[PDB]
């Protein structure tokens, strides 16, 4: 399941840096990379299907998320400069 | 196994009543010609048999249970010794209780309609 | 040029000081990274050098050669 | 709603009436106290004394007419002491009416009540 | 497959425009309109001060006279216990009528247990009022005089302007509860001479869990508080203002003014299509309220020996609504059909249907059907149809 | 270009995953909830009972335990109000503390005109009140005692389970205020002995116009109801309840319950880098209230010789709050700061800074930085900066 | 103006019958007739324009909140089978 | 936040102090009642009674410093009976000060008055 | 059949009482239709017959003969 598992947190790190908003964004990337990190020594099988399917609605919430925000979008953060 | 109970209806006549062991409060004053209500016929849907029960005999009362207590939220000016008149049921330490009527219940009759006897 | 920088985003990516990145340094064995770190240094190279890198070659790219050498290609 | 109400609803077993004047047939017309609920139950009696027809007509609520329903199918068969052998606690549990759906029972209580006394006072 | 919804006067659909117009204040402008110190609170009291220029633009009322609430509940609430306790010194009598909404009798009521005085005024068979019983129950001590624009379960319209002119030549402030007439039918507060309005947002396909209330300066009317707290909105309603909510409710009062006329007529010909066809296939088919001054968008029909749950069963492909008390949660019968007159049978046999800006013609004819051929079925089913046809009229049933 | 949003105190934004469970129902789920007789009023239903569920298991509460309202300023209402009315024809007196919401004191204040005896608490320098002082308060004839969970305006703790403990044994109603403490800290009602609480949707990332509150079953708790109608929520609060809205709640509480430990860690972390970048590089800086009791997602710094809203001006790309007269609409002076024995002019110099869950260590540094320039342009520019460093 | 206005009307028709739901499909599609037909008659080129200019942003709000009901889509209605 | 307040907080005019101790410098430190705004301002005069040079230092919002950097730069040039006529009304005119805000006018026009009244008791 | 399903499309659009359309009727001057009537027609014939007919053609679209032959060639 590793090659499942590299290729969905792939495609929830390429979602969540298309978000339009900066607190978004960076919420969503960074609490994907802390999530994997910390669900990284599991050895139940059923504890690692749960976590896929939970990754498969988040990303789902993120993609509906990502594109609404797009839809309507505002100004870039100072900081952003 | 004889209980007299007085019943006080909204325009507060005083009724008295001779009940017995083990009889319905709603029954009984329906039986008396007491305008309460009790639509749900004490199946515990309605809460329109609200009564007011007199302090002296409140604490001799039966706890209410959970559904009788969550039926009690929906009824209209309620108080610290209201109870349900369909869930309440006669006893020998019941003697010169008292039950009080509401002015109004949780069905609307502002027109002043009095449902038929139920 | 372009070598140095794959050797910055490579070093910014696994936080190693800008000196252990060689030519011959592999990511998992020499330098310090998992499979979830080479999948973040994959994608920041695809940031700077805007492209598409397939999962094909991603997966070849295992070491700074190689990375080199597909930026070069491409 | 619940699937039992429903498809004593939506497939009523025995809608119909039967001649009231004959000697061998029983009629109870019945009306809920705190609603308009009305129900006509009519059954009929062999010989033997068991009951071999039973017809309902409801104007009320789907869960009395599921009830007058299920009460015309269940004294279908029985005899008159057994026919009398029925609750509204029994029909509200088989029908799993909630608290205020309790009149449709004790009405059709009442009218298989009033059915039996009826015939029993022709004959 | 999901059943066809004609129960608009319970709630509508939101209008695509209105989400349109929330969804930037619930993605970027999530500020606090309050915040008085960053572009956040800025903008989100510039949004809110926008949506209350909409609201009293569509009611024709100045922007400063509308304050924002949770819903027509609230507003009722505030409307009547605020002028009640605000003049309780020297005003202690109320005037209602006894076909009000929920919220307005229970208001009353609760006021009665205060030490007020309510009169329930009664309607006519028509539902309407008669001024001439309005003009002989004001008093000298006499408070408000409540009197809603729409009826919500008839859909009945009341002489609102001859009622305010009554009001303001005796000097008594008047109330309508215009839930049901806001963006529906046209509405003046100035020509009408109203004194408090009561605005629901969903009932205009705006949002839930918001409302408006409209509260005249000129002359000034005072209202006490419920709601205690910072002093927002004026100090007549402490509280956060929903700025996404008061955005979707301004929007929806902007549209409604825009949509009016179209929707009135493309409403009259359903309304009138319906009920021409409904007529024309059921005998023993009655409507309740008169057609003279009734609004076309709520239809309420009784069918003779047949139950309105079990019809309403019948049509589970329809989202409709009954006034029978078996529809009740505490068997509570209908008290609006009461007064208007109806015998309770035929109250048991009552059916609203409502027709708003989405139903379309192939919904009503698929309606006429259904209730055409099931009303039929439960005819043939019913007792009370049997009883009519041989001649027994109803006299004798064994009630126990 | 915006500027940066630290006033997570004030309101925070709505969270996408919240966004994502609302949108069904504005857009096709629209029936009302209250309808008995078809299945837009059913799904309505099945939703608001799923996010009465949601709320209850956050709080550690039965669903029927749960009232939706519409907002925190109304569940204190409500609980207050119809507390001290309910129980009016024994119990005349009230307790709270002189540092609570304005919602509370308020309802307070009105209940005084009501008739009602009203005692305000004092606190201490920490902010924290004192359990003898309660205790010694506590009269015989005394309804409802009420302290909040979270202070809105400096951050500091109350003992809440203490408080619960005291007023089960004295036989008196403990409300509290979590409007600031839910999804944010640990919250048990059974083990905190919690009869009323008060709780904000837009203070939990959820949405504005929304809120709950929780009145406790067993033994039963009677309110008097201040909103009359068709008798919805058990006859506790009539009118329609929004389900989009109750829907947002019930989402917004299940993911604080599933990301509290997370965000506690980072806030915690945000908060000391924010505190000691500040107090490292600016003279004269204190923190309002008492560090042991505090939760760090809160911070109220009082920069001296600063006035507050010249500040916030000064920091035109942050947004911020300040405990100033000045940033009020009638002048008025912070009475948090007055009650937790703050002298005048550093009352005037405080400014509120908020930390949650979308913030950044990028945005932590730019306000620490922002902060440092302007505090040290404006104390060149004070006359009481320049007396104190002429020693007066 | 013609062509400008006939191509208007036809992107809001196409846009329009790609709603999820059937009552914002037929309401969008008869209101979208009802209104070019109303219209048909003006003279006034100001007022020509501005009756553009409402179309289009008509038309950018049905484009988003189509794509929005795409996104969050239920079943259908009973009479659409 | 109104575009001449911000001008004058964000570019104050004649920001310092002055020398006390000189017998041509009057120097007004006046305080604000309900909030805790504070003004210091200084002016120098000449042989001619003109004031040539003026300085300020504000603890206080930004309305209160603006107001006060208006003051200093509306003083300088003028004589005493000239900066005698400057009304709090003229300043709030020319930064347009909410009704929440007189009390910084209020307050620069204190601290105008006390700096001339503190220059002409030195005289 | 293409061109009775094309005859059935426009009296359906028209309401002509599927009479009057024939091989040369215009649908401006021999029928009752404007440029409005027209853009729906030929969505609806893009409806059944599925294509996306480019503007040029269908600004050729003015009479059953021409959607005819359109229709028959794509
Ligand atoms: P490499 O050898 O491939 O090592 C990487 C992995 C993790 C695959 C490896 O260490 C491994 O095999 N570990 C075993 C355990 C495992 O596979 N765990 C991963 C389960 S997936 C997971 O952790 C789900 C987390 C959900 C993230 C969603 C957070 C986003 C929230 C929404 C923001 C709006
Ligand atoms: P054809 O025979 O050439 O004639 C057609 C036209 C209209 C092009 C022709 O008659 C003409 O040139 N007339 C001149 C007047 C004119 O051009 N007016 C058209 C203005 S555009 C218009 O009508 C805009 C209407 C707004 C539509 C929005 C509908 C609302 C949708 C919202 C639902 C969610
Ligand atoms: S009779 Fe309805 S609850 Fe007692
Ligand atoms: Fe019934
Ligand atoms: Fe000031």
């Amino acid at each position: 399941s590793r090659a499942q598992v590299l290729a969905l947190y792939r495609a929830m790190l390429r979602e969540s840096k298309r978000f339009s908003a900066y607190n978004y964004r960076t919420y969503a990337v960074r609490r994907i990379r802390d999530a994997f990190r910390e669900n990284k020594n599991v050895k139940d099988p059923v504890e690692i299907q749960t976590l896929v399917n939970k990754a498969k609605r988040d990303l789902g919430v993120i993609r509906r998320q990502v594109h609404i925000g797009q839809l309507y979008s505002t100004d870039k953060l100072i900081i952003e400069n | 196994d004889v209980v007299n109970v007085v019943f006080v209806d909204r325009s507060g006549q005083r009724i008295p009543v001779s009940g017995r062991v083990g009889d319905n409060v709603l029954h009984l004053a329906q039986r008396h010609g007491v305008d309460l209500e009790g639509a749900c016929e004490a199946s515990l849907a309605c809460s329109t048999c609200h009564v007011y029960v007199s302090e002296d005999h409140l604490d001799l009362l039966p706890p209410p249970e959970e559904r009788e207590d969550d039926m009690l939220d929906m009824a209209p000016l309620l108080q610290e010794n209201s109870r349900l008149g369909c869930q309440i049921v006669l006893t020998p330490e019941l003697e010169g209780a008292e039950f009080t009527l509401p002015k109004i219940t949780r069905n609307f009759y502002v027109d002043g309609h009095v449902p038929k006897p139920h | 040029t372009i070598e140095e920088r794959v050797k910055k985003i490579i070093g910014e990516q696994l936080g190693v000081k800008q000196e252990e990145v060689t030519n011959n340094a592999s990511f998992v064995e020499d330098l310090g990274a998992d499979s979830l770190d080479t999948v973040e240094l994959v994608m920041a190279l695809e940031e700077e050098f805007d492209t598409e890198i397939p999962d094909e070659e991603a997966e070849k790219i295992t070491t700074v050669q190689a990375a080199i050498d597909y930026i070069n290609g491409h | 709603y619940h699937k039992k109400v429903v498809d004593h609803y939506e497939n009523p077993r025995n809608v119909g009436s039967l001649d009231k004047t004959s000697k061998n047939v029983g009629t109870g017309l019945v009306g809920a106290p705190a609603c308009g609920d009305v129900m006509k139950l009519q059954i009929q009696v062999d010989e033997k004394g068991k009951i071999v027809d039973a017809r309902f007509k409801t104007f009320g609520c789907g869960s009395a007419i599921a009830s007058s329903s299920l009460a015309t199918e269940w004294v279908k068969g029985k005899t008159v002491e057994e026919a009398l052998t029925i609750k509204n606690t029994d029909i509200a549990k088989e029908l799993c009416l909630p608290p205020v759906k309790l009149h449709c029972s004790m009405l059709a209580e009442d009218a298989i009540k009033a059915a039996l006394a009826d015939y029993k006072l022709k004959q | 497959l999901r059943p066809l919804y004609m129960d608009v006067q319970a709630t509508t659909p939101l209008d695509p425009r209105v989400l349109d117009a929330m969804l930037p204040y619930l993605i970027n402008y999530y500020g606090n309109p309050h915040s008085r110190t960053h572009a956040y609170g800025w903008e989100s009291e510039a949004a809110m001060e926008r949506a209350r220029q909409q609201v009293a633009s569509l009611i024709g009322a100045d922007p400063r006279e509308i304050i924002f609430t949770s819903g027509a509940t609230e507003s009722n609430n505030i409307a009547i216990k605020g002028v009640a306790r605000f003049y309780r010194s020297r005003k202690k009598h109320l005037i209602t009528t006894q076909t009000e909404h929920k919220c307005v009798l229970d208001s009353c009521r609760s006021l009665e247990a205060e030490g007020f005085q309510v009169t329930y005024l009664p309607v006519q068979k028509s539902g309407i009022i008669d001024l001439k019983e309005l003009e002989a129950a004001i008093q000298p001590d006499t408070s408000l005089v409540s009197v809603m624009t729409v009826n919500n379960e008839i859909g009945v319209k009341q002489p609102i302007a001859e009622i305010g002119r009554i009001c303001s030549s005796r000097k008594v402030y008047f109330h309508t509860d215009a839930a049901q007439a806001v963006g529906k039918i046209p509405l003046d507060v100035n020509d009408m001479k109203i004194d408090l309005m009561s605005i629901s947002g969903h009932k205009i396909y705006g949002p839930k869990g918001v409302g408006a209330i409209y509260i005249r300066r000129r002359p000034r009317v005072r209202v006490e508080a419920l709601q205690s707290g910072g002093g927002q909105e004026r100090g007549m309603r402490s509280g956060t203002v929903p700025t996404p909510l008061v955005v979707g409710l301004g929007a929806a009062c902007e549209v409604a003014q825009q949509e009016m006329e179209y929707d009135h007529k493309r409403i009259s010909k359903l309304s009138e299509r319906l009920i021409q066809n409904i007529m024309k296939s059921l005998p023993d088919v009655v409507m309740n309220g008169d057609p003279k001054h009734h609004y076309p968008g709520c239809i309420n029909l009784s069918f003779a020996y047949v139950e309105g749950e079990s019809l309403l069963m019948a049509l589970k492909d329809v989202a409709l609504s009954s006034g029978s008390a078996c529809t009740s949660a505490s068997l509570e019968p209908s008290y609006v059909l009461r007064a208007i007159g109806t015998d309770e049978d035929l109250a048991h046999s009552s059916i609203r249907f409502g027709i708003g800006r989405f139903t379309t013609e192939e919904e009503v004819d698929y309606t006429v059907e259904k209730c055409i051929q099931h009303v039929k079925r439960l005819r043939e089913m019913s007792p009370l149809w049997e009883m009519v046809q041989d001649g027994i009229d109803l006299k004798s049933i064994k009630w126990t």
